[PDB]
């Protein structure tokens, strides 16, 4: 059968997983929330646009 | 109005004539969903339909019937997990059901096939043809007597024929007693929920048989005219 | 009949000394009223509340796009036809009471036209409630012009041949009075077709039973009494119950008892199918119901 | 992440009395529809019981119907079976299968071969020595 | 031996969840609580679409944001056009039972599948401008679930067979292949930059790809149902995924974790369709409520509702300079919805 | 016979032949 070819092949993958530099949420949290700050004025939809430059009339 | 916006305007108008062209075609035609195990006689009931007219993924076939076209849909090649794809067939016209009726032990999957069909949220205004397939098989069964429906259901040893119960005149009474328990096995299901939304059509079909169409057909009929008395509250 | 044993009677005259009574000597030189009123004040107040529940039946259908279809569309012919025939009614009531003047012909051929295409409509509703059990279901389905012609256009070329036969025979003033079988014109069609609807009406029953037997319990009989209780309203029942009845003389039992049933029924017969049809439906319920939380969230 | 462990199992004299225990974490219990399966040496997987959620309605097959009994615990999270008079015929790998979705009556791929929302199960032999 | 290598798995995983607990120190919403809420959003029905026959399934905006094409069930895909409602094609499907399609960015082809497993692309620019089977693709065993293209000449497929494929149209056959999946593939979303891609399957997963070297990079089992939908973020590093359990899950794939949980006591139905704004400050998820939520993506929040749908929602679909979002439905029905000052 | 024809004829009918009954009742009064 298959079923040992494919415990191995997931016990790689969990080896080739394990060894990655994890960046501390913290850190992601707070690009996350300045990517959003940047480009907040640029969505139409956070920000409403009037009529006048918006072509959903 | 422009040149251009007048072209757009006549292309979209020639597109909507297209699309009402389509429209009354497709509203003229029905759609059925085929649903069974694979020792069921599906390919059986599909083939016979086919010679008689009246990686692949899903299989087609067209036949007209009383100047009525139907196209049925079968699962060609799908996985055994089904609880994505059926959500396609949530608007279909029916559901023919097949169950095998000779296989005892695989009879329990196919009760819980049927109730897991019958009770999906998207299936909930969906009638289901159930085709009791294999008779002759099964009444070949019960009179050889080697095996009894007792040990695998023991409320066969409670069950009572039905009054109201129509056996073949040259049938013996043992097997319209296994297939009537089959059948109210399956009614007592189908009517555990439903709420009268949609209903389930149980016929005896032995695979050879040239009315099952018709039978579907009739079937088909009474939902479409049981849909119109849904729409005048009627029911 | 008429003012003319007057004019005619010239011969300022002696006795007539050929009739019994009016002695040869010399010369020549409440109840009905009370009932009349009560029943025109009844019809009235029916006829206004049936067009005002109409309307606003009507005004709701129109409201939501979703509620389009085909039913709906000959419920709202339906419901047009009793608002002309209500409106018809009143027309006339105002300009007849309270001379061959052509607003008088107008307004009878009016109202006899209106009357003729609820009649019609009434009709249409039971043909197609027929056609979708035996003709639609299995079949193209769309019937809407067909039967819009039927129930306004022959409506229409009878009223019109009516009127003109009218104008050719006797043209006697106001075509309020009858002249000979000339009214059967307009009565041997419309009661007929009232005749075929409730054959039809029947005929749904017999499918209301067929199918409930194969569904199944008393609730199967509850439902059906119920089915045939909402559907008596559409296929004009009550109508047959007095149309054997022929003209009878005002001062009479049977005519005024025929006349308060019908002055009753008929006038509330327009509120029961917009009760039914419009505010006992479960889509218009829901509909209105999403309609009223939307608004309320959006405000 | 969802995960189910199942305990109890082992050679058990036919006649005699079994219980089974299952632990399941990285989900609500009480939200979900809780089944129970069996695959036997050479067959396929087979529904055997089901137990909705606030255990009201509880269901068996024909095979073990009036022999088996499966509650649930949601205080302590956890699902018990207790097997009485077993039998030769019964010796299998138990699973322990999860509803695909909360709030609904319906179980469609519990019986599938390759559900995830399910166990490792644990073996029961029914021998007699 | 199989015992050895399932604890080893074991032991593998409670090293990676060890791993995920020491690399998170504060939660999401914990540091979010500064920011200026964004308030109630109200968006209005600017544009209807009309003529579709059966329940619609699947939808994708043009690169100008002008013209989309539709999917359903009823054996056509239709282009509609955004601005004037007129419509640019309607091509017939061989196969009716189509579940996604997808539109090229160059505008010139445009795919759809479903259950006949085929992947059906068509050519909109012919010599002739009569639309035409241009590539038919075979080769998976399911049904395909999700298609985006990637370029004029690739596309990345995903169905229900637990297995993802990359398509080249000149050749037609497959040239990477992504396997590690146990439950059926419901969609996928691409990075910004084309070079990654996340996809949800049926076993509450979701697994970030690598088209070029054609592995699993990160895995994510935050959820506790099927994953029905799965959106990429603006930035490239970070997606969204909704499932059955009314519940959305915010990841960040440098974080490996989940950022933030959508739900409430109210919804309790499953979530069919997400996407993220421009921006990604909103996160528009439809349910099975005949209807969609627009959620805060910091406070977690419900910060709109949008309803006027007569059947479930869907597909969702946001254009890419962000002027207005399509929203289809069962009801076989395709609305525009935008908002105004 | 149809309902409101029919109350309509008769209705008709009545106010012929009371007006004329009316201007006999007149006539004879004085007479008489």
């Amino acid at each position: 059968t298959a079923s040992i070819a494919q415990a191995r092949k997931l016990v790689e993958q969990l080896k080739m997983e394990a060894n990655i530099d994890r960046i501390k949420v913290s850190k992601a949290a707070a690009d996350l929330m300045a990517y959003c700050e940047a480009h907040a004025k640029e969505d139409p939809l956070l920000t409403p646009v009037p009529a006048s430059e918006n072509p959903f009339r | 109005l422009s040149a251009e916006d007048k072209a757009a305007v006549e292309r979209s108008k020639m597109i909507e004539k297209q699309l009402q062209k389509d429209k009354q075609v497709y509203r003229a035609t029905h759609r059925l969903l085929l649903l069974g195990a694979d020792n069921s006689g599906k390919s059986t009931i599909v083939k016979q339909m086919r010679i008689y007219h009246v990686t692949s993924g899903i299989f087609e076939t067209k036949f007209q019937v009383d100047k009525v076209n139907f196209h049925m849909f079968d699962v060609g090649a799908q996985r055994d997990e089904r609880r994505k794809w059926i959500q396609c067939f949530n608007d279909v016209t029916a559901i023919i059901f097949v169950v095998d009726s000779s296989d005892y032990n695989r009879l329990q999957e196919a009760l819980n096939d049927f109730k897991s069909i019958w009770n999906n949220r998207w299936l909930r205004t969906i009638s289901v043809i159930l085709f009791l397939n294999k008779q002759d098989l099964l009444a070949e069964k019960v009179l050889a007597g080697k095996s009894k429906i007792e040990d695998y259901f023991p409320e066969f040893a409670r069950y009572t024929t039905p009054e109201d119960a129509t056996p073949e005149p040259g049938e013996d009474p043992r097997v319209t007693r296994a297939k009537y328990f089959i059948r109210d096995e399956f009614l007592r299901i189908s009517t555990a929920s439903g709420d009268g939304r949609h209903y389930c059509y149980p016929h005896f079909t032995c695979s050879v048989d040239t009315e099952n169409a018709r039978r579907i057909f009739n079937d088909c009929r009474d939902i479409i005219q049981r849909m119109h008395l849904r729409q005048y509250e009627l029911l | 009949v008429m003012t003319k044993e007057e004019q005619i009677f010239l011969l300022a005259v002696p006795c007539p000394d050929y009739i019994y009574d009016f002695n040869h000597k010399g010369h020549a030189y409440t109840r009905e009223r009370e009932v009349f009123d009560r029943l025109g004040m009844i019809y009235t107040v029916g006829y206004s509340v049936s067009l005002a529940s109409l309307t606003v039946a009507v005004l709701i259908l129109a409201y939501f796009r979703r509620l389009h279809c085909t039913r709906n569309y000959i419920h709202m012919h339906l419901f047009l036809s009793f608002m002309l025939r209500a409106v018809s009614i009143f027309v006339k009531d105002a300009v007849l009471y309270s001379a061959g003047y052509a607003g008088c012909r107008v307004a009878v051929t009016f109202f006899l036209y209106f009357l003729a295409t609820n009649y019609y409509w009434i009709l249409v509703e039971g043909l197609y409630l027929h056609s979708l059990i035996f003709m639609a279901f299995f079949s193209e389905k769309k019937y809407l012009w067909g039967f819009t012609v039927f129930g306004w256009g022959l409506p229409a070329v009878f009223v019109a041949v009516w009127v003109s036969v009218r104008a050719t025979l006797a043209n006697t003033g106001c075509w309020d009075l009858s002249s000979g079988n000339k009214k059967w014109i307009i009565q041997v069609p419309i009661l007929a077709s009232i005749v075929l609807n409730f054959i039809l009406f029947i005929n749904i029953v017999r499918v209301l039973a067929t199918k409930l037997r194969e569904t199944n319990t008393r609730q199967q009989y509850r439902k059906l009494l119920k089915s045939t209780l909402v559907l008596m309203p559409l296929f004009g029942v009550h109508y047959i119950v007095f149309m054997a009845t022929p003209y009878t003389e005002v001062s009479g039992t049977l005519w005024q008892v025929q006349m308060h049933y019908e002055m009753l029924f008929n006038s509330f017969q327009g509120f029961f199918v917009a009760i039914i049809y419009c505010f006992c439906n479960g889509e218009v319920q829901a509909e209105i119901k999403k309609s009223w939380s939307r608004w309320t969230l959006a405000l | 992440q969802v995960q189910l462990q199942e305990s109890g199992g082992g050679l058990v004299q036919p006649g005699g009395s079994l219980r089974l225990s299952c632990a399941a974490s990285g989900f609500t219990f009480s939200n979900y529809k809780m089944n129970w399966v069996r695959q036997a040496p050479g067959k396929g997987l087979e529904w055997v019981s089901d137990i909705s959620q606030s255990g009201a309605s509880i269901s068996y097959t024909g095979s073990v119907k009036g022999r088996f009994t499966i509650s649930r615990d949601n205080a302590k999270n956890t699902l018990y079976l207790q097997m009485n008079s077993l039998k030769p015929e019964d010796t299998a790998v138990y699973y322990c299968a999860r509803c695909p979705a909360p709030f609904t009556r319906d179980c469609f791929d519990v019986t599938s071969t390759t559900y995830a929302y399910r166990g490792q199960g644990t073996q029961v032999t029914v021998s007699s020595h | 031996e199989l015992d050895q290598l399932r604890q080893e798995a074991e032991q593998l995983k409670n090293q990676i969840r060890d791993a995920r607990k020491a690399c998170a120190d504060a939660t999401l919403s914990q540091i979010t609580n500064n920011i200026d809420p964004v308030g109630r959003i109200q968006m209005r029905t600017r544009r209807t679409l009309r003529g579709h026959l059966a329940k619609i399934y699947a939808m994708h905006w043009g690169t100008d944001s002008r013209l989309l094409v539709s999917a359903s069930q009823d054996g056509k895909l239709i282009i509609w056009d955004s601005y004037t409602t007129n419509k640019v094609h309607a091509i017939p499907l061989r196969s009716s039972w189509v579940m996604t399609c997808a539109y090229a960015p160059s505008g010139n082809y445009v795919a759809c599948g479903g259950l006949d497993n085929i992947c059906s692309i068509y050519n909109l620019k012919t010599r002739e401008g009569n639309v035409r089977v241009s590539r038919e693709l075979a080769g998976h065993t399911g049904y395909l679930s999700c298609c985006r293209f990637l370029d004029d000449n690739q596309i990345v497929t995903s169905s229900g067979d637990t297995t993802c494929a990359l398509w080249d149209i000149e050749t037609g056959q497959q040239t990477t292949t992504f396997t590690g999946h146990t439950g059926d593939v419901m969609s996928l979303s691409l990075a910004p930059d084309t070079r990654l891609f996340v996809s949800g399957a049926c076993d509450a997963s979701a697994k970030l790809w690598d088209v070029r070297e054609g592995m699993c990079r990160q895995t994510f089992t935050g959820h506790e149902s099927d994953i029905n939908a799965i959106c990429f973020f603006p930035n490239g590093n970070a997606f969204a995924t909704g499932s059955d359990d009314a519940t959305c899950r915010l990841f960040d794939l440098r974080a490996d974790q989940e950022l933030m949980t959508y739900s409430h006591d109210n919804i309790i139905c499953g979530i069919t369709s997400v996407s993220f704004s421009k921006s990604g400050r909103l996160l528009l998820a439809g349910y099975d409520d005949f209807n969609c939520n627009v959620w805060d993506a910091l406070k977690a929040d419900r910060a709109g509702v949008l309803a006027g749908h007569d059947n479930r929602v869907s597909c969702l679909g946001v254009t890419d300079d962000g002027m207005a979002v399509a929203t289809g439905s069962w009801d076989s029905f395709l609305k525009i919805w935008n908002g105004s000052s | 016979a149809v309902a409101e024809i029919q109350l309509m004829h008769q209705r008709a009918k009545w106010i012929q032949d009371a007006r004329r009954r009316a201007f006999l009742h007149k006539l004879i009064a004085e007479i008489h």
